[PDB]
DNA sequence: TACCCCCCCTTCGGTGCTTTGCACCGAAGGGGGGG
């Protein structure tokens, strides 16, 4: 056989060449048996001396599995060759899927194990298997078929892909389907025994022209932008009008139309903290008004697809995370809330990965643009252990915030 | 005709350009050293081909014009293995593989690019030539490949090339390993490669990399002492590093104090006059120094673990080891990470050095045992902002245990006096007016000298500490203060936060509340006006 | 006298908020073991 689509990058620049990171010992032998049973496939070949490129490979698992996958750090990659895979071979992104009911979510990987790859874009797909106290030269290979990780496979791929699901399209116009990465997602407005019944119609129709497949729906009705309440009180002392105050100040940039000037005439005096004041009637009044403005969405805030998406979180004690998404500061595209699944105290390095792959899910359905990150965590320690946790084929852009927040105004 | 049962590794130039244009004991033998080549098929004769020019050991030509021009390769290997991570041998030969350098065949094409026509003569290189810059990755790829089938054979024996040789070592006896190196060898020759040695076969411990590898044990070169009476800063900076060298099997090795009289001086000659501290610390590494220590091999069979210790103003060690008192390695971390920390930041920043040094070493993470109680732990990251995890580890009692000094309160404390704090001062005159105010009516304002807005409010709070009770309720109007007092320090590069902290050791209970000021709200108008002029 | 590979310590420039100071980081010097 078939054509291979000629890649080539953008002139002026080169191809990757970035390290890789140290593995652990079974996430090196499972790297071996995979990349050695792909090589028997003929998905992957040797490289010899003479390629210079190279990409981080990391191992990962899958929820309620045993088998280990192989992931490829294809960051770099996919920013050089951004243009074929965004402006000439885009994907178009529905407008309407937010505003479905039920969001399933399936694996299409082997979909791209089928085509070749182009002749001449080979060698900047090589990548490296390390050795334990690099004692003895890791194992390199470069990729045949079309990879995994790469963001311009779907491109190439959907010649094919609107092919095969053409005939599920016309038989179901009343679903939207949708295409990111090895990640398909199919918007019903059914129920659940519908949506299972169409789930495996899909199925046995993709096994039909041979796709190899050995509570995966999401609910975009429940999401929804956290309102900011403030919390009322059977005894207001001098402490809480002040803490009242701090967050009103600090929320007066999100809403304008708070006012504070009531509140503060009730603080005229030097008094102690822990006596109480009773609330007059303007007090009052101005507290009501402010209630009022916080019961209502946010004015001035358009999403904008040509810039990019920044995710701030925050950590709330407790196993409570509060994550924020906007493309503009003090402006929230979305703001939501995060609590765990199990334990006491289990892990929060876990904790955090697992949010950070819901909140990326969430943006990739509702816009489809991969939010920037900001995690609150030491870069050591996020890179240290950033894969033990992580069950994705794909992988977001983040950066770190060494700095305090002093922000608890966002978790009751 | 030459010969080459070893698959050829194609090589290309960068694009857009094209190859540019003596010895002492050997400068009349170089024409019988090249006929010589010719006849043995290392060379064959050209002709009128391209317009080149080329500058008991043998001739070496410089290729530094061209390493320039050909493509970039990979690099084979980037680190070191550390002897920690080896595994332990009893039998560990070397053999000569210098004359196989000559032997990897170079690409059909590019042996036009590899041209020595100056005595003029036709003379190019058919192999791999020397000082290439392709030549040592393609050579020990080609090594790799042809040595596979015999590892996969023989898993035990584990190959290594350091420069001109080649290490072999297994588990066997020496007449066992006679017969493996045998059978190598006729494995390796049938590729046409002989490795007859002599000079350093069988002869323990290898100087290597700066190591004494013993067949069983392992240890570093003897760490010369100084001893002259002055020191320079150079002489310091010398100590230090060598004192940083043999701090990897040596246990209790401390530099901070040495480390810090480099600081003021930026001259290589000053001889700066010691102090006090500084010689403690000399001669209590070397007191350790006087006796050589060595380490074990890692096993395979046997879980390892890695203890903590403190060593007290900021500075930690460890061990890691499989079997106790039998050290695999050891480790000190002193970096200072932030102006304001606690021990339980130092704690977690080493345990994740080790956790990374143990990952790149051993490719394991080891079980730690750390000097501080659960309660504490949990205590502590429950209610930090950031995140973290520590593996699997257990707690030791070894003192000095780490704690935290001093916590501070949620809520405001009954019956307890409040004071209000504020701070003014200007950018050009470096004045400042720094008082507290309390509800009772005690108003104290200070006159200030050479400080800074920060600073001026970090010490009223420490006037409004100085004269208080055990129970005391604090209200500011500075982030500023508030980070760095929730961060709970026990330490900082100045004297007012440590100051500060002093003063919170002793109080019983402290609450601290910040409300935004030039805004009207509580006495913050108040200090502010008192502070103003 | 080059030019690299890993580690530690001090220094400085930039960067971002905590906002004209101060904290944090990664790149540079010096040192250590070497190619
Ligand atoms: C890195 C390495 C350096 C030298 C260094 C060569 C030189 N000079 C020699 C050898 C053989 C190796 N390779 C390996 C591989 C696995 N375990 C070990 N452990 C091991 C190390 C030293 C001795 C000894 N004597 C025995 C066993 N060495």
């Amino acid at each position: 056989p078939i054509e291979t689509v000629p890649v080539k990058l953008k002139p002026g620049m080169d191809g990757p060449k970035v390290k890789q990171w140290p593995l652990t010992e079974e996430k090196i032998k499972a790297l071996v048996e995979i990349c050695t049973e792909m090589e028997k496939e003929g998905k992957i070949s040797k490289i010899g001396p003479e390629n210079p490129y190279n990409t981080p490979v990391f191992a990962i698992k899958k929820k309620d599995s045993t088998k280990w996958r192989k992931l490829v750090d294809f960051r770099e990659l996919n920013k050089r060759t951004q243009d074929f895979w965004e402006v000439q071979l885009g994907i178009p992104h529905p407008a309407g899927l937010k505003k479905k009911k039920s969001v399933t979510v399936l694996d299409v990987g082997d979909a791209y194990f089928s085509v070749p790859l182009d002749e001449d874009f080979r060698k900047y797909t090589a990548f490296t298997i390390p050795s334990i106290n690099n004692k003895t030269p890791g194992i390199r290979y470069q990729y045949n078929v079309l990879p995994q990780g790469w963001k311009g496979s779907p491109a190439i791929f959907q010649s094919s892909m609107t092919k095969i699901l053409e005939p599920f399209k016309k038989q179901n116009p009343d679903i939207v389907i949708y295409q990111y990465m090895d990640d398909l997602y199919v918007g019903s407005d059914l129920e659940i025994g519908q949506h299972r019944t169409k789930i495996e119609e899909l199925r046995q129709h993709l096994l039909r022209w041979g796709l190899t497949t050995p509570g995966y729906e999401l609910h975009p009705d429940k999401w929804t932008v956290q309102p900011i309440v403030l919390p009322e009180k059977d005894s207001w002392t001098v402490n809480d009008i002040q803490k009242l105050v701090g967050k009103l100040n600090w929320a007066s940039q999100i809403y304008p139309g708070i006012k504070v000037r009531q509140l503060s005439k009730l603080l005229r005096g030097t008094k102690a903290l822990t006596e109480v004041i009773p609330l007059t009637e303007e007090a009052e009044l101005e507290l009501a008004e402010n209630r009022e403005i916080l019961k209502e969405p946010v004015h001035g805030v358009y999403y904008d697809p040509s810039k990019d998406l920044i995710a701030e979180i925050q950590k709330q004690g407790q196993g409570q995370w509060t994550y924020q998404i906007y493309q503009e500061p003090f402006k929230n595209l979305k703001t939501g809330k995060y609590a765990r699944m199990r334990g006491a105290h289990t892990n929060d390095v876990k904790q955090l990965t697992e949010a950070v792959q819901k909140i990326t899910t969430e943006s990739i359905v509702i816009w489809g643009k991969t939010p920037k990150f900001k995690l609150p965590i030491q870069k050591e320690t996020w890179e240290t252990w950033w894969t033990e946790y992580w069950q994705a084929t794909w992988i977001p852009e983040w950066e770190f915030v060494n700095t305090p927040p002093l922000v608890k105004l966002w978790y009751q | 005709v030459p010969i080459s049962p070893i698959e050829t590794v194609p090589v290309k130039l960068k694009p857009g350009m094209d190859g540019p244009k003596l010895t002492e004991e050997k400068i009349k033998a170089l024409v019988e050293i090249c006929t010589e080549m010719e006849k043995e098929g290392k060379i064959s004769k050209i002709g009128p081909e391209n317009p080149y020019n080329t500058p008991k050991w043998r001739k070496l030509v410089d290729f530094r014009e061209l390493n320039k021009r050909t493509q970039d390769f990979w690099e084979v290997q980037l680190g070191i293995p550390h002897p920690a991570g080896l595994k332990k041998k009893k039998s560990v030969t070397v053999l000569d593989v210098g004359d196989a350098y000559f032997s990897v065949p170079l690409d059909e094409d590019f042996r036009k690019y590899t041209a020595f026509t100056i005595p003029g003569i036709r003379y190019q290189y058919n192999v791999l030539p020397q000082g290439w810059k392709g030549s040592p990755a393609i050579f020990q790829s080609s090594m790799t490949k042809i040595l596979e089938p015999f590892k996969k054979q023989n898993p035990d024996i584990v190959i290594y090339q350091y420069i001109d040789d080649l290490y072999v070592g297994s588990d066997l006896e020496i007449g066992q390993h006679r017969t493996k190196i045998e059978e190598l060898r006729q494995h390796l020759l049938r590729w046409g490669l002989t490795t007859p040695d002599k000079k350093h076969q069988k002869e323990p411990p290898f100087l290597w990399m700066g190591y004494e590898l013993h067949p069983d044990k392992w240890t570093v070169q003897p760490i010369v002492l100084p001893e002259k009476d002055s020191w320079t800063v150079n002489d310091i900076q010398k100590l230090v590093g060598k004192l940083n060298w043999a701090s990897q099997i040596y246990p209790g090795i401390k530099v901070r104090q040495l480390s810090k009289l480099l600081r003021g001086t930026k001259a290589l000659t000053e001889v700066i006059p010691l102090t006090e501290e500084a010689e403690l610390e000399l001669a209590e590494n070397r007191e350790i120094l006087k006796e050589p220590v060595h380490g074990v091999y890692y096993d395979p069979s046997k879980d390892l673990i890695a203890e903590i210790q403190k060593q007290g103003q900021g500075q930690w060690t460890y061990q890691i080891y499989q079997e106790p008192f039998k050290n695999l390695k050891t480790g000190k971390y002193a970096r200072m990470r932030g102006a304001h920390t606690n021990d339980v930041k130092q704690l977690t920043e080493a345990v994740q050095k080790i956790t990374t040094e143990s990952i790149v070493i051993w490719g394991k993470t080891p079980k730690f045992k750390l000097p501080i109680q659960k309660e504490t732990w949990e205590t502590w990251w429950t209610e930090y902002w950031q995140a973290t995890w520590i593996p699997e580890w257990e707690f030791v009692n070894t003192p000095p245990l780490v704690k935290l000094w001093y916590q501070l309160e949620k809520e405001p404390i009954v019956g307890a006096e409040t004071f209000y704090v504020d701070g003014a001062a200007n950018r050009e005159t470096k004045l400042g007016k720094a008082g507290y105010v309390t509800n009772k009516g005690r108003q104290k304002v200070v006159p200030l000298t050479n400080t800074t807005n920060q600073k001026t409010e970090l010490q009223a709070i420490y006037l409004a500490l100085q004269d208080s009770g055990l129970e005391v309720n604090i209200v500011t109007n500075s982030q500023y203060a508030l980070g760095i007092i929730q961060a709970q320090p026990d330490k900082s590069e100045s004297e007012l936060v440590n100051q500060i902290i002093e003063q919170l050791i002793k109080k019983e209970k402290v609450y601290l509340a910040w409300v935004p000021a030039h805004k009207g709200i509580g006495g913050n108008e108040q200090v502010d006006k008192l502070v103003s002029a």
